[PDB]
């Protein structure tokens, strides 16, 4: 989005725990203001669900391979 | 470096330039070129080096083009257009190294070329096409440069009576590519037959039957064959089928009042059939086949005619106009002639036949009778002449070297270097012809101020002002095209 | 000097020469100082005319002694 | 890098060889190929692009953007490319002094060529002057079109109402300003003439067939008959009764979005679904009309005469753009109920009722209607010009300054350097023509600085002089076209963050 | 994208297309279920929303009729 | 072609190593030698320059240019550097796109500058409020300086002349506005203050003592008698009568000087040298009083405080700058006269007149005073501030986008170049800050476009705030000495088309 990584990550932990918890993310897009939940903005849970068990799934794969075994070409 | 490109490339157009530049004249030095083909040729011609020379560089071959439209639209001068290019090039050097931007270098020569012309049509004298005495004199010093001299008088007379027929008035430009020069074995020079109708390149039929001669004929133009089909009772069916084919063609010819045809020359089929002969020698229709492929573009112009491609569209309209048709051979040549053809549309075209018995009779006689019809082409198109010998570019240069005072800006200094620009030509003659450089130099300008144009007319020295002035005109453009080029990449 | 004050020198060469021929002969060079037209006299700069005419008579003399030599000898050293 | 290197070094390498041929004066170019023998001299700087093989794969995509150009209008094709490489050089310097993602730079071009385009409008002229003269030559045309059409029985009736619906909108040629409505049972001849939107199918029952001062809103939402599809879910209940019951909660909760309504100061509220008759009884209450039956397309052009938008969501109340209504009129004809909308807030449109005969008729006579204004609406942006010889340019160039005192602080850079790259324009006809850039430009802009400066780029003296005592204009047309196709060139390569290499031939 | 401008058209279009391939039981979707079919030329505004194979033909001989009869009230 | 690279990107490598230690929170820099245990970590910038050899023939021209700046103020030597590399970077542009003459470049700063100084002049504060406690403490400074010095016998009298010597002034407190005269036959405790302008000499012997409404014109040219030296002259004439035509002849050609006086209409005349009798005589008649034995400062001190020009030539009639004053008057004291002036129209200066007892006491107290008038004009640059933190660097960016405005075709981008190394000084400080300079200085500049003059740049918060409230202020003094040591820097770089290496010493 263009903007300092640090700098927004350490304003979305701050607002979820000194105000009260509550959802606001990084917008990629230019938007009026902070806080998607007044602009309705909804995600499905089991979609997001689905992406991190792949996720661990994918890693786990990688690191039960400790070797690599391939032939030439001719 | 945008620029250091096109440096290199004006550094290699100085080079041609300064080649082209040793061959001006008849006293030139002639140049050596070898092909790859094996071909050895030597000649003091500018447009025959360049046209072989094979340059590979993309604007040296500029030069090609501008010495095949100088050829084309003056006749002359074909040497000298390329020392003038070079100059300007020359001195454009000194120029991007003050800074100009080489667009006011080239709209500068569009206001140079014109006020050039203007200078040089004050002091030209005006002359008529009624005063065939001016004619002659003017052909008849071109002919002085070949081994033909004295039997040149009678072929002065032959190039003027020609374009005066076809002059009439305000025609501009004049094209000489309807004149063609017919070259035949036997004969000599003094021996010469106008036929201002038309001339073909062909003899007629020698078998038996051919009329050969035919009054108040219609000779047309068709690009068609008559053959028999070329994709042993037996014997007999194939001729009643090829006889059949063979007649049908010559059925509507006798509908369509057709004397005299013509058929174009096809070597890998039968042009024309012995029986095809038979069956017309009845009907009292002479024939001419073996007509040349680059003569069908050539009869389509001066006849006024229009090639018939089939027979379904093959009407009467499209034929020609002949009073009297027959063949007369001096000696050997067995030529069809045609006069009086009286077009509406079609103009008196003519066809100059030359005789000679060696080979290098005809030729050289070619060449030598080409440019001077180009020289009175010059006369129809501008009026006017000037004493050759680049006796005009010194008055040029010294008035226009007075007259850059009254501009201003960087422009101003341009007509200086333009003044210096035309004075190579007169400096690459008196080079070329053993005379001191600079000594020559400075007589043009002390003797140029008091006279006026004053001895080359005693040496019968003349040069058409349409030469002088298309030498300019085109080198502008010339040199415009180069500078005007910033970079070149490869693209297919 | 048109160079070094910020001027075309093509420009200012033929804009001296056409002022001094149609309108009146007088002496009118290159700015020195910016300005924003010609005539520079009204400023009253004036040049000793033994100082002008000892330059180009040096400039003369040592433009024909570089051509009396066609050769260039040095010697090594030891 | 060199993703964004070969999009911009290696296009300006390529964008140079065309730039230098931009107008009468500009350089030329040779193309030669491998015999040699085959080459060619031209100016046409689509000519060079294409003839030249590049293995560049970003100079490729380059070729495709200039096709756009010459299939929608075809002039001014070599301005397009010379414009985009100067995007690119102005844009190079901003990443590489970055080196954040270009997205942000691109949206800042957006809210820049917003302000050129409103720059070009008011100093805009036009040829539409003695319309005596060229109104007599627009029923002419249209009645050449009638031919092989069934409109061609009455040319004048038609075409009297063709010219009244063009002429009088003072506007957008759009088809969208423009509503067809089209009934059985009738005769072409009896056609009119309407400048009201509309409808069919009347609203309502008891509802008042006469409204003033209406108010519209676009929304959608089903308040009758949720639930499409109850079939799969699984149902515990005690009772049948409970499961209506649990409809009508869902739709209890809409009572804060009607709420809503009423406090925007709206009388009149539209819905494309039905509405169940206890929010539509709560409507009279509280004087709020419900239009049904509005489609998709009468959406948009209703939103756009009377200056409204489309929402299918509440984002927040009391904000909205909203459009009004004078007066409201119901009636019937054709045995049919038909609606009309009057008393519009600078309305601008019209409506061509057609009566036909059949179904086939009207078909016919809808798309040889389009085929016809389309031609006549062609010449409003044709002819039409502008004052030439850099003015506009430098004009573009000012309105962009204005941008730059009101904006964001990395955004800043993106929006002044896109005045930059307009001024660039004069730079290059300066070097093409033989002339001081340097010079002409630095005189030119501070005159067009602040007001009163009609001057221009003059050729022929060298210097800086009035366009309009010459007579120097160029196309309106063309502005736009070039504009519009520059902008969303640099898009393409900006959004693009790795480029790679394409398959060698 | 451009189609951002339109976007309204194609909102529509999937709210019926799911509801009839997916049961509220299993509530699950088909890939093989979805013909994803498009040509080149026309514009995005043409786009409708049916409810069964496109099927595109020609009708062969060109006296054949563009519509298909009841066939009394079949 | 390489010498304008060492004199610009060469002289920048040796400013980058001044350019991270600027501040107080700058980086530092590393000087190793061979051994390199000798070595330290300075932020100094003078120490590190003249520690490390350099080999760039150009590097050595700044090194002069340090060493001057220290002799002022041993503070912002480190700044002078900085400055005039952010100058000769902007160079490069000025070659290749801009083909501008470097001393139009150069005379452009000089109108830049000119700005930028009276920008800060108005937005200058002073820590001078409450001046009842600021004047009286500035009699008490100068008794201390009376130490070891003959005016050390009266305290309260002699203080008191130089304390009203300086805040009366209300200007340049540089000597050069001061008017000293030695006298003898008088004691020191009668020594007063007079703004009349007192000087020895008389002028005129018939005249009148009295001038109302005079007109004061400065000129110098010799009159009378012309080639001082006549040795070696060889006068050639037939008759003794005839050898004093010549004379006679440039009597008559006296009245071409005269006539363009008499055309000023002006009753005072000021000359160095003497006049003959004869156009002193014509003079009479015109009522034209002409001041003999001016020396130098009399001549550029009288067209300071009666606003004249300096010029000795007339370029043009009636066309001049012009003085006056309301009453001239000569008194006569100690036995000779004086000449004291009354009402000058904008007159600011003072006259100390120091009567002493002998020559001894002359001396020691004119040398004594300048000491004493020393400390108290010093007062005036120091304790005197700005707003900094990128506010006072801001503000003369605006004053040269004014000058910006109005401007011919070769000075445009010169001034604008200068605007642009304005803005670096805030961007460098932000560097080693740790936040980010390119939003800092970006959104500074829309602020103070618009109103709010006083705003900067804050490194703690990394904001924009009130410099006034958060109290952080840098010295006016400072300003002007980085300005013209980097005016008279960058003015020999910028000449510099070739590069002579100095001969090692």
């Amino acid at each position: 989005s263009g903007l300092d990584p640090i700098g927004t990550l350490s304003t979305l932990k701050s607002k979820q725990l000194k105000e009260k918890i509550s959802n606001i993310g990084v917008d990629c897009l230019g938007y009026g203001s902070n806080d998607m939940k007044e602009l309705f903005v909804v995600d499905p849970f089991i979609g997001k669900k689905q992406q991190i068990l792949l996720a661990t799934q994918l890693c786990r794969m990688i690191l039960k391979i400790d070797n690599v075994i391939i032939s030439g070409k001719d | 470096k945008p620029q250091e490109v096109r440096k290199a490339n004006i550094i290699a157009a100085r080079s041609v330039a300064d080649a082209i530049r040793t061959s001006l004249g008849p006293k030139g030095m002639d140049k050596m070129i070898k092909t790859s083909r094996g071909e050895i040729i030597i000649s003091n011609d500018g447009h025959t080096i360049l046209k072989q020379m094979a340059i590979l560089h993309p604007v040296a071959r500029m030069l090609v083009e501008v010495s095949a439209a100088q050829d084309s639209e003056a006749g002359d001068g074909t040497t000298s257009v390329v020392i003038l290019t070079g100059a300007l090039l020359g001195a454009a050097e000194r120029l991007l190294n003050k800074g100009i931007h080489p667009t006011i270098i080239a709209d500068s020569f569009q206001s140079a070329a014109k006020r050039s012309v203007d200078i040089l049509l004050e002091m030209c004298h005006k002359v008529s096409l009624s005063d065939r005495e001016q004619l002659v004199r003017a052909a008849s010093t071109s002919l002085s440069s070949k081994i033909v001299s004295q039997y040149s008088s009678f072929l002065a007379p032959l190039a003027v009576d020609s374009v005066l027929k076809i002059s009439d008035e305000n025609s501009k430009n004049v094209d000489l590519n309807d004149i063609r020069l017919v070259k035949k074995v036997g004969g000599t020079i003094d021996d010469t037959e106008m036929i201002d109708g038309v001339v073909l390149t062909q003899t007629a039929i020698k078998s038996a039957g051919g009329p050969t001669r035919k009054e108040k004929a219609k000779i047309g133009l068709i690009q068609f064959q008559i053959s028999p089909p070329k994709p042993v009772r037996q014997m007999d069916k194939i001729l009643k089928e090829e006889r059949a084919y063979l007649l049908n063609i010559c059925k509507k010819i006798k509908k369509a009042k057709c004397n005299v045809l013509l058929i174009q020359k096809s070597i890998l089929r039968d042009a024309v059939n012995d029986l095809a002969l038979h069956f017309l020698s009845k009907l009292n229709i002479m024939v001419v086949k073996d007509i040349e492929r680059e003569e069908i573009e050539f009869l389509s112009k001066g006849l006024g005619c229009k090639p018939i491609a089939d027979i379904e569209l093959f009407t009467e309209d499209r034929l020609g106009s002949a009073d009297l048709v027959e063949e007369i051979d001096s000696d050997g040549s067995k030529i069809v002639r045609v006069t009086g053809i009286r077009n509406n549309n079609a103009r008196p075209t003519v066809s100059v036949v030359i005789r000679g018995a060696n080979n290098m009779i005809i030729d050289e006689t070619e060449r030598s009778l080409h440019d001077a019809l180009c020289v009175i082409r010059c006369l129809v198109k501008e009026r006017g002449l000037i004493a050759g010998g680049g006796a005009p570019e010194i008055e040029i240069s010294r008035r226009l070297s007075k007259e850059a005072r009254s501009m201003e800006g960087v422009q101003a200094f341009i007509w200086q270097e333009f003044a210096s620009a035309l004075e190579v030509i007169p400096t690459t003659l008196a080079e070329n012809a053993g005379l001191n450089s600079i000594k020559v130099v400075t007589e043009l300008r002390s003797k140029h101020e008091n006279g006026e144009l004053n001895n080359t007319y005693e040496e019968h020295i003349l040069q058409p002002v349409l030469v002088s002035t298309s030498a300019i005109t085109l080198a502008s453009e010339c040199v415009k095209s180069i500078l005007r080029i910033d970079d070149i990449a490869f693209s297919r | 000097l048109a160079e070094n004050s910020g001027l075309d020198p093509i420009g200012t060469l033929s804009t001296l020469k056409s002022k001094q021929l149609k309108e009146k002969i007088s002496n009118i060079g290159v700015d020195c100082l910016g300005y924003g037209s010609n005539d520079m006299k009204e400023l009253f700069v004036v040049d000793p005319f033994i100082g002008k005419k000892q330059q180009i008579l040096l400039a003369t003399q040592l433009c024909r002694m570089i051509l009396k030599i066609d050769n260039v000898i040095i010697s090594g050293k030891d | 890098e060199n993703a964004r290197l070969s999009a911009f070094v290696g296009a300006i390498a390529v964008g140079d060889l065309v730039k230098s041929t931009l107008g009468p004066k500009g350089m030329d170019k040779l193309l030669q190929s491998a015999s040699s023998n085959t080459c060619m001299v031209t100016n046409d700087g689509a000519t060079i692009l294409k003839s030249i093989p590049l293995d560049n794969p970003a100079a490729k995509v380059l070729v495709n953007i200039s096709k756009v150009q010459d299939d929608e209008v075809g002039d001014g094709t070599t301005s397009v490319t010379v414009l985009s490489a100067e995007l690119l050089r102005e844009a190079e310097k901003l990443i590489d002094q970055s080196k954040i993602h270009p997205q942000t730079i691109i949206e800042g071009y957006r809210l820049a060529s917003a302000a050129a385009l409103d720059a070009l409008t008011k100093a805009a002229v036009d040829n539409s002057h003695d319309k005596t003269m060229f109104r007599e030559d627009l029923i002419h045309i249209a009645k050449t079109t009638l031919s092989s059409k069934i409109l061609s029985q009455d040319k004048d009736h038609f075409a009297e109402l063709a010219t009244n619906a063009i002429l009088r909108l003072k506007g957008s040629t759009n088809l969208e300003h423009i509503q067809i409505i089209k009934i059985l049972g009738g005769k072409l001849s009896d056609s009119f003439l309407d400048e009201g939107f509309i409808l069919a199918k009347k609203f309502g029952n008891n509802q008042p067939k006469r409204i003033e001062n209406a108010k519209i809103l676009i929304a959608n939402t089903t308040l009758d008959t949720d639930k499409v599809k109850i079939f799969g879910t699984k149902f515990k209940v005690d009772s049948t009764a409970k499961l209506a019951q649990l409809e009508k909660a869902e739709r209890e909760k809409m009572k804060n979005k009607i709420a809503k309504i009423s406090k925007f100061g709206i009388n009149t509220f539209i819905n494309r679904q039905l509405i169940y008759d206890y929010p539509e009884q709560l409507f009279t209450d509280l004087g709020i009309n419900s239009i049904e039956h509005a489609d998709f397309e009468g959406v948009e052009r209703l939103a756009l005469v009377t200056g409204g938008e489309v929402v299918s969501t509440f984002d927040e109340p009391s904000k909205c753009k909203l459009g009004e209504c004078d007066v409201i009129e119901e009636i019937m004809l054709g045995e049919q109920p038909f609606l009309k909308f009057s008393g519009c807030k600078a309305g601008e449109a019209c409506t061509i009722v057609l009566r036909g005969a059949t179904d086939q008729t009207l078909d016919e006579a809808e798309r040889s209607l389009h085929d016809a204004l389309s031609v006549l609406s062609q010449t409003t942006k044709e002819t039409r010009t502008v004052l030439g010889g850099g003015c506009a340019e430098m004009v573009m160039s000012k309105a962009v300054d204005t941008e730059a005192q009101n904006i964001d602080g990395k955004k800043s850079l993106a929006v002044e350097a896109f005045a930059r790259a307009l001024r660039q324009l004069p730079t290059i006809l300066a070097d093409n023509a033989g002339f001081d850039s340097s010079e002409l430009v630095s005189k030119l802009r501070s005159s067009i600085y602040n007001g009163i400066s009609t001057s221009g780029l003059d050729l022929n003296n060298g210097t800086i002089a009035d366009m309009r005592q010459l007579g120097i204009v160029e196309s309106y047309k063309l502005k736009r076209a070039v504009v519009s196709s520059a902008s969303e060139a640099a898009e393409v390569l900006l959004r693009v963050d790795n480029i790679i290499r394409a398959r060698p031939r | 994208k451009i189609v951002s401008k339109d976007h309204d058209r194609f909102a529509e279009m999937a709210v019926e297309a799911v509801i009839n391939v997916m049961d509220k039981d299993r509530k699950d979707v088909d890939f093989d279920l979805i013909k994803m079919q498009g040509r080149v030329g026309g514009s995005i505004s043409d786009s409708k929303l049916i409810n069964g194979v496109i099927l595109d033909k020609d009708f062969s001989h060109p006296q054949m009729p563009k519509c298909v009869l009841p066939k009394e009230g079949s």
